[PDB]
């Protein structure tokens, strides 16, 4: 098995730079929370 | 560690939940296409992925089982509270389905006549083919309690005799409902009384044949000598879902075709 | 009615087998003779279009969308009338 | 009938580091690359019709 | 005598349900399916942990009555003891693992 | 109706919707002791430097902290048990209007003689006329008699609907195919609004329902010159 | 709970830009969104 | 690699993980349409338009946040992690159904967000009742990718609760008594007996609803005979247990978390803390009707679903004493979980309390579909479930990373997320006494202070969410590895380390038979 | 065990003898306190003299020390009960020569 | 003494007022002077 | 109504002995609090000498033949009429 263990190991994402984590952390929670907005804008646009 | 001292299994990764999951979305989207812009491929590639899943799952499964020797007693006892469990979760389903009726029925609406059959409904005879039908099921739970107990016995001869027999009653069963089908003067859109006969009647009719091709898959599996007279769970798991099969036509026979009718 | 076929209905495969052929099979031989001693025909019951049947809020997906999945033309009549 | 059980025991036993799902041989492989495309396009199929059917 | 042909588990058994199936015949447990009955626990008198590594968790249910079990990791070496009421225990080599 | 800035219920217009705020005087005494007693206890317990994390007896003091909740249980039970009997009542009405929901007004029927029937819609914020309330006015108010024991039977012609009036302590869901009883009782003349209780479209905000509480007389004559 | 001092600690100048880029992240979309609602319903 | 660790797995840990991933996302989402709601209502008129527009929000906040933020979370994240752990076992009783089991959630969640693309989506408030949620009312695809989207993730819990009851009662140490099991297994194990019973039922009933709107069956049709209300009989049969297994786990983590920062052995009273389970378990079932009491129900009906759900007052009430109980000769560390825990308890029990007041069927004829039963569940759920939580989030997060929080930065969330909600909720009793209803885009000016107050409450809320994404942020960016562990004799999952190898216990405990 | 439960004298008396036990070893000793310490109760002079000793007979003077900022610390707010344990202690202090944690200046931060 | 990550399963020190006698000593590792430091604790403490 | 209540309902005697105290008896209370919180008393039945009731076809072999085994002179009117 190469599973690989450890703190920053047992999760999907790279823990490696602060930055680039900085960036997935915000695009994960970011596209999550606006989502809803968009949903909304989209239905106000027809008829 | 590494080497493992306990009697459990470690299953492999799959990848039989993803297509499973995945087949959940394919088949509930396309019967909405199907519902609404009226199409129906995206529900025949769900049926089909559902079918690939479902058989190498099970695969995995008897491979595991039956070649790779992993089914330990600490393992069997846990598939039993499993089975167990997954029938008590199917008997809860159907009492939504006998409480609808009762709920119906106990109270019919003006609308209805304000009398049950509702007026215009013409019911079918209990003591016609709804009588064959009993017959049939029961008839069944003796003939594959024999096939059970001649396999504990390590009669393969006899295993395999008494269980055709078993599948045979089942499919005739099937047959019969389905000709019910055709002749019945009533439908799912005639109000209250068919909307509850055709479904209750209906989730059953696709139980019996969900509990046919698994005992089929038991009659293949015994011809390969998968069982021996003592561990053979896919069988014990087959009978218990087919037990639960008779019992709910019991509880519809007694309910829809006879008082309620 | 009752029952109570003096003695075995449990345990041992032999016992099992001879209920099997001995009691369960000549039930649904019975039972079927029955059922087609009977197998006649209904007469096609006479159609008045009442409200609370041949329902439809919305059409089936099949077909004009207008008839069931086990129409049966003689026996089933549409919301308009008789099939023929 | 026949009874090759333990035929089929010694082949899934094999070592070959493989998991049960393709411990089998060839056509395990065809199927499993079979349904995981199917499973995919549909999944795409569906994506472009919740879509298609987002607008008026 | 006089059958019909199902195979027997002590011929047709294999991995590891066979595994267990003639340790058990033995009457040795290396699969852990029992629960290892106490001893004394007094420093002469240990409970004996068997073990396919250097440490192991014990669980010590020191009273009969406890909802509460006491874990700790006994070691190879000299004899340990729980925590809540001393009660020895002693890291044993495991045996028909393979 | 109600005010800017309230607390509590709005002023009861009959004998239950008072009976009521007394009832619930009672219950609300009681929720603040438990959750006072409560907060209480928690803030005792974070409060002190003494330790005892040894093991320590039960059930001694859980017959307790049993047997008391089922007593205070036992007193709002009873109260609350005697109103709601008191309300499904053995009245005698001495009128039965009718009223439906329909998807977005009300239509009220008055046919216990003649067939007296229309409609009740919600006056635009636009078409209202200085010192009418914003969205609870409506273009036909439901008159009644005050002082008089009045059965109303509500329903609906679509999707569900729920007819309430809080002043005088009344809500009956509104379900098409369903003829739901209530009894109204008045015992003061005046307008007494109400909104539609049950989601229900597009405008399930805007449906209100006005109580217009005259007295005898001048009910007859609205109703003869409402046709 | 004890712990090892950080491997990569995060200085306060990071802990700014980090505590800003996420509150950006979620008031931006939503801002812009809402700032044009009146331009979607006049279409 | 990936690919097999993440989407082929049998892995307890790394599927508990793959759910609080799913669980942090979806509550992000259910965070928006909260704050659209309030957005709405801080003003009076109307923002985004019709009650449709605005109620199709509405129920996709509820939704979210039942199924695919708490449920998630709380039983597929903290349930699939620590459940393996407390026990000993090397994993779940079935691995492969287990991994189906958080696949199921994405494809429901999709369907959910396609139901309110898709023509004007749902606005049917989540009890999803006929025949507002019928062909005519609300004709086209929507409410039935509602519908869809529910048997799904109903399937993906049923799934699980196999495997918990299987897992939990099938694979502890063999001298270990159920008797012998932490009361966060015992509260997931009767959690996944509660969703085993009730899910069908619901299943049952949205099939009916189905198939009334698109192969002509008139269930809840009157027209046919049917009964609008016959289908809130079988909804509410699954939504009051569904609002116990909301929160019964939470009742265990709470149990562990105030034991473990009193720096008590176990908890007070642990055979009565089983027992307060079992019980609001089994009076779950046999209440749903005070979910009807505005619907025309016989007198004599009415008397036994108030009186029958009072009696829930009193096995809870054991449970708030002895957690008080527990905290007594504690050493209390005021730690940020610790403050989680104490908030759950107060606030949890005045909501708990208001909902004592609503059992009532007579004062609840004028309180029923108003504010204050939002605010009444508002308290239980925002300030209940979610206070559990962030907790046992809080608590157990060095467990399954390895890393540590900072706890000044948690405490200021504590600290901000407190006020939020209780100037969000508090004023909706008000509301609802004064006779605001539920659903509406908007009131009459009366209602206009309260509702500005609750929605600025509820931009309070917003930061302290923001914050906790830049709190798990440092806490990866920094990178404190763990070095010890208090009380780890009476707390197994902390054992192995943090984080806890991929395969633990492959060599069992050992457990001697007294 | 179960109910058995034993008057204030007969407690004291458990715990003398418990500590006196020539033979005892570190972990008894650690476990006596670390156990005595989850009572309701600040130890009778006489159990913390015992302990006091055993400490001298596993020449441990670090242990001495902290038993007696536990004895402090289980007095919580009560400013009469160290004064007066240090007090019947003085003897036995004094014999071993035993500092008190104050005397040692570790009673400030 | 340093700690370290895979030393989860041997007994640790811990500061806390209800284990006021840590499993473990604080410090493991003695220089000359405190071995000798040590010697004289065997001798009488005054 | 239904049942749920999580675990435990099966073999040994500490669950058993769990359901007494924990379930079975506590139910009892309920039920026994319930049946006197509503012990009045019905009103004596206004009497009417239906020919159906109050049937004699043979005395009693006990008393004066006329007074069933627990009459109860309240709520049990004799043949001619209420006791008094
Ligand atoms: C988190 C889940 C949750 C929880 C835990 C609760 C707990 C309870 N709730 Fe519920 N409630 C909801 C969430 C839940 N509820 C939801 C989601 C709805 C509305 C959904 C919708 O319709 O859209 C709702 C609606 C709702 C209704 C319907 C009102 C209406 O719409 O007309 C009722 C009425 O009986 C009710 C009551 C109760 C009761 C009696 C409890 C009891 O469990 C409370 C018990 C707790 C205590 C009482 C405190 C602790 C005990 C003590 C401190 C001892 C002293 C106690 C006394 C002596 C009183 N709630
Ligand atoms: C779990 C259930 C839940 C929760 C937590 C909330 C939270 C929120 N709810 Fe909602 N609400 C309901 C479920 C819930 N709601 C339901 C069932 C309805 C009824 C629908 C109907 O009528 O049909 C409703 C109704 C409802 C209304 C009334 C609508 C109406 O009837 O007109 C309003 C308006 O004020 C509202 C407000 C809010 C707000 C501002 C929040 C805010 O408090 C939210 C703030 C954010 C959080 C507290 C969550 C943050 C936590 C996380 C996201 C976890 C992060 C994860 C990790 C730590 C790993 N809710
Ligand atoms: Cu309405
Ligand atoms: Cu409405
Ligand atoms: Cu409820
Ligand atoms: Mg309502
Ligand atoms: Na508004
Ligand atoms: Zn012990």
């Amino acid at each position: 098995s190469h599973y690989e263990e450890g703190p920053g190991k047992n999760i999907p994402f790279s823990v490696e730079n602060k930055w680039r984590l900085l960036a997935m952390m915000t695009l994960f929670f970011g596209s999550g929370f606006a989502a809803p907005f968009f949903i909304v804008r989209h239905q106000l646009l027809k008829k | 560690m590494t080497h493992q001292t306990h009697a459990y299994h470690m299953v492999n990764p799959s990848p039989w939940p993803l297509t499973g999951a995945l087949s959940a979305l394919l088949m509930t989207s396309g019967l909405t296409m199907w519902f609404h812009f009226n199409s129906m491929t995206l529900l025949m590639i769900g049926l089909t992925t559902n079918m690939l899943t479902m058989y190498q799952w099970w695969r995995d499964v008897i491979r595991e089982s039956t070649f790779q020797g992993h089914h330990t007693p600490a393992v069997q006892k846990g598939l039993r509270y499993g089975m167990i469990l997954f029938i008590i979760s199917e008997v809860l389903f159907f009492t939504g389905f006998f409480w609808a009726f009762y709920h119906s029925s106990l109270a019919p609406t003006p609308e209805l006549g304000g009398c049950w059959p509702p007026t215009g409904i013409h019911p079918l005879n209990p003591l016609e083919v709804p009588l064959l039908n009993t017959s049939v099921l029961l008839a069944s739970g003796v003939s594959i309690t024999w096939a059970h107990h001649s396999l504990m016995e390590g009669d393969r001869k006899h295993m395999l005799q008494a269980l055709f027999i078993t599948i045979t009653l089942g499919v005739y069963f099937t047959l019969l409902q389905a000709s019910e089908y055709y002749e019945a003067p009533f439908t799912i859109s005639d109000g209250v009384y068919g909307s509850t006969f055709f479904v209750a009647t209906g989730f059953h009719g696709l139980h019996v044949i969900i509990g046919s091709t698994f005992l089929i898959v038991c009659f293949f599996r015994q011809l390969k000598f998968h069982f021996t007279s003592n561990h053979h769970f896919g069988f014990e798991a087959g009978a218990w879902y087919w037990h639960f099969v008779d019992v709910v036509w019991l509880f519809l026979y007694v309910s829809i075709y006879w008082w309620g009718s | 009615a009752s029952a109570a076929k003096g003695d075995h209905g449990g345990t041992g495969a032999r016992t099992w087998r001879f209920l099997t052929f001995g009691l369960a099979l000549p039930s649904v031989a019975l039972c079927t003779l029955n059922s087609w001693l009977h197998s006649g025909h209904r007469e096609r019951p006479a159609f008045i279009p009442y409200h609370h049947l041949r329902i439809r809020t919305k059409p089936f997906s099949w077909g004009d969308g207008n008839h069931t999945f086990f129409h049966n033309p003689r026996v089933n009549p549409l919301p308009t009338g008789y099939e023929k | 009938f026949e009874n090759r059980v333990a035929e089929k025991q010694k082949l899934f036993q094999e070592d070959n580091g493989l998991p049960v799902h393709l411990k089998g041989g060839a056509t395990d492989n065809i199927l499993y690359r079979v349904t995981m495309t199917l499973c995919l396009g549909g999944t795409l199929y569906s994506l472009y019709c919740l879509g298609w059917a987002s607008f008026p | 005598a006089s059958g019909g042909g199902v195979p027997t588990d002590e011929e047709q058994a294999t991995g590891l349900e066979r595994e267990v199936m003639l340790a058990a015949r033995k009457g040795q447990d290396p699969y852990n399916i029992l629960a290892p009955k106490a001893t004394s626990g007094t420093k002469e008198d240990p409970n004996l942990v068997p073990s396919i590594t250097n440490k192991r968790i014990v669980g010590c249910i020191c009273e009969e009555d406890n909802s509460t079990v006491i874990w700790f990791w006994l070691h190879k070496g000299e004899a340990q003891r729980c925590p809540s009421c001393g009660t020895h225990y002693k890291l044993v080599p495991h045996q028909l693992a393979h | 109706m109600a005010y800017p800035m309230q607390l509590g219920f709005q002023d009861a217009t009959s004998p239950i919707m008072e009976e009521l705020l007394h009832f619930h005087d009672h219950t609300l005494m009681i929720v603040f002791l438990i959750s006072s007693l409560v907060l209480y206890i928690i803030s005792l317990m974070l409060t002190t430097k003494l330790t005892h994390t040894s093991t320590m007896d039960a059930q001694e003091v859980e017959t307790i902290w049993t047997i008391l909740p089922a007593i205070i249980l036992i007193l709002i039970a009873l109260p609350s048990l005697r109103i709601l009997y008191m309300m499904d009542e053995i009245n005698n009405p001495s009128l039965t209007v009718k009223t439906m929901g329909h998807q977005w007004y009300w239509s009220y029927e008055y046919t216990d003689y003649e067939d007296l029937s229309f409609d009740s819609y919600m006056i635009p914020t636009s078409e209202l006329k200085p010192g009418e309330l914003r969205l609870l006015e409506v273009d036909n108010r439901v008159v009644l008699p005050m002082e008089m024991t009045i059965r109303m039977l509500v329903s609906s012609e679509d999707v569900l609907h729920s007819w309430a009036v809080p002043s005088l302590g009344l809500k009956t869901d509104a379900i098409p195919g369903r003829l739901n009883q209530t009894t109204l009782m008045s015992s003061r003349p005046g307008l007494y609004y109400g909104q539609c209780s049950e989601i229900c479209g597009s405008n399930h905000s805007f449906m209100p329902i006005v109580l217009e509480l005259v007295p005898l007389k001048y009910f007859e004559k609205w109703s003869a010159s409402m046709l | 709970i004890t712990a090892k001092p950080a491997k990569t600690p995060t200085s306060p100048k990071e802990q700014a830009i980090g505590l800003s880029v996420t509150f950006l992240s979620f008031l931006l979309p939503a801002g812009w969104v809402l700032y044009h609602l009146d331009n979607y319903k006049k279409s | 690699m990936f690919i097999n660790r993440w989407l082929f797995s049998t892995n307890h840990k790394d599927i508990g993980t793959l759910y609080l991933l799913f669980g942090a996302w979806a509550g992000m989402v259910g965070t928006a349409l909260s704050l659209l709601i309030r957005a709405e209502l801080g003003q009076p008129g109307t923002l985004l338009g019709d009650d449709q527009i605005y109620n199709v929000v509405v129920t996709a906040h509820a939704f979210v946040m039942i199924f695919f933020m708490v449920m998630p979370i709380m039983i597929g994240g903290f349930g699939n992690w620590l459940v393996p752990l407390m026990i000993g076992a090397p994993d779940m009783a079935f691995p492969r159904m287990n991994n189906m089991s958080f696949w199921l959630l994405p494809p429901s969640f999709l369907l959910l967000l396609a139901s309110s693309m898709v023509e004007a989506g749902a606005g049917t408030g989540w009890t999803v009742y006929p025949p507002l949620a019928g062909n005519l009312a609300h004709a086209g695809a929507s409410v039935d990718l509602t519908i869809f989207s529910l048997h799904l993730a109903g399937v993906s819990s049923i799934l699980g609760a196999i495997n918990f009851i299987t897992t939990i009662i099938n694979m502890k140490p063999p001298a270990m008594s159920q008797y012998q099991t932490p009361l966060f297994v015992w509260s997931v194990m009767i959690t996944a007996v509660l969703l085993l019973l009730s899910l069908p039922v619901l299943a049952a009933g949205i099939t009916m609803l189905l198939t009334d709107r698109n192969l002509n069956t008139t269930f809840f049709d009157p027209a046919g005979g049917g009964d609008p209300i016959l289908y809130q009989h079988l909804f509410w049969f699954f939504g009051h247990p569904e609002v116990y297994i909301l929160i019964l786990p939470g009742f265990g983590m709470i149990s562990h978390i105030v034991t473990y920062y009193s720096g008590k052995k176990e908890p007070f009273g642990y055979m009565g803390m089983v027992w307060a389970m079992m019980s609001i378990g089994f009076l779950g079932f046999i209440v749903w009707a005070h979910h009807m009491f505005t619907v025309g129900m016989d007198v004599d009906t009415r008397a036994y679903f108030t009186s029958a759900t009072m009696i829930i007052a009193i096995p809870t009430g054991v449970k708030v004493f002895s957690w008080l109980a527990t905290l007594h000769g504690g050493n209390i560390k005021w730690s940020p979980a610790m403050m989680w825990a104490l908030g759950f308890i107060f606030l949890f029990t005045v909501g708990g309390l208001t909902g004592i007041v609503l059992a009532n069927s007579s004062l609840d004829i004028v309180l029923h579909d108003t504010y204050y039963v939002v605010a009444h569940f508002h308290y239980v759920l925002s300030m209940g479930a979610v206070f559990a939580i962030m907790g046992g989030f809080v608590h157990w997060f060095p467990l399954f990373s390895g890393y540590t929080l900072n706890d000044t930065w948690a405490k200021i969330h504590f600290a901000i997320m407190f006020v939020g909600v209780n100037m969000t909720f508090f004023p909706q009793h008000f509301l609802g006494l004064s006779g605001m209803p539920r659903r509406y885009s908007d009131y009459p000016d009366a209602y206009t202070m309260w509702n500005t107050i609750s929605s600025m409450g509820s931009f309070i809320s917003l930061t302290a969410v923001m914050l906790m994404v830049f709190i798990i942020w440092e806490a990866f960016a920094s990178k404190r590895e763990v070095l010890t562990v208090d009380l780890t004799t009476t707390n197994l999952e902390w054992l192995n380390g943090c984080p806890p190898p991929y395969h633990t216990f492959e060599e069992p405990t050992y457990v001697n038979l007294k | 065990s179960h109910g058995s439960h034993e008057t204030d004298e007969e407690f004291d008396a458990r715990w003398v003898t418990y500590f006196n036990k020539p033979d005892i070893d570190a972990w008894e000793l650690r476990k006596g306190m670390n156990t005595l310490v989850g009572y309701d109760l600040v130890p009778e002079p006489k159990i913390i003299d015992a302990a006091l000793r055993a400490c001298r007979r596993l020449n441990d003077f670090a242990s001495a020390v902290r038993i007696l900022e536990v004895v402090k610390d289980k007095a919580g707010p009560h400013k009469e009960i160290y004064p007066y344990v240090i007090q019947e202690l003085r003897p036995t202090l004094n014999e071993l020569g035993i500092s008190t944690p104050e005397e040692l200046g570790l009673d400030k931060v | 003494s340093v700690v370290k990550s895979e030393d989860y399963a041997l007994p640790s020190y811990v500061d806390r007022r209800d284990y006021p006698l840590p499993d473990v000593a604080h410090v493991k590792n003695l220089s000359a002077s405190q071995k000798a430091l040590k010697e004289k604790e065997k001798a009488s403490w005054s």
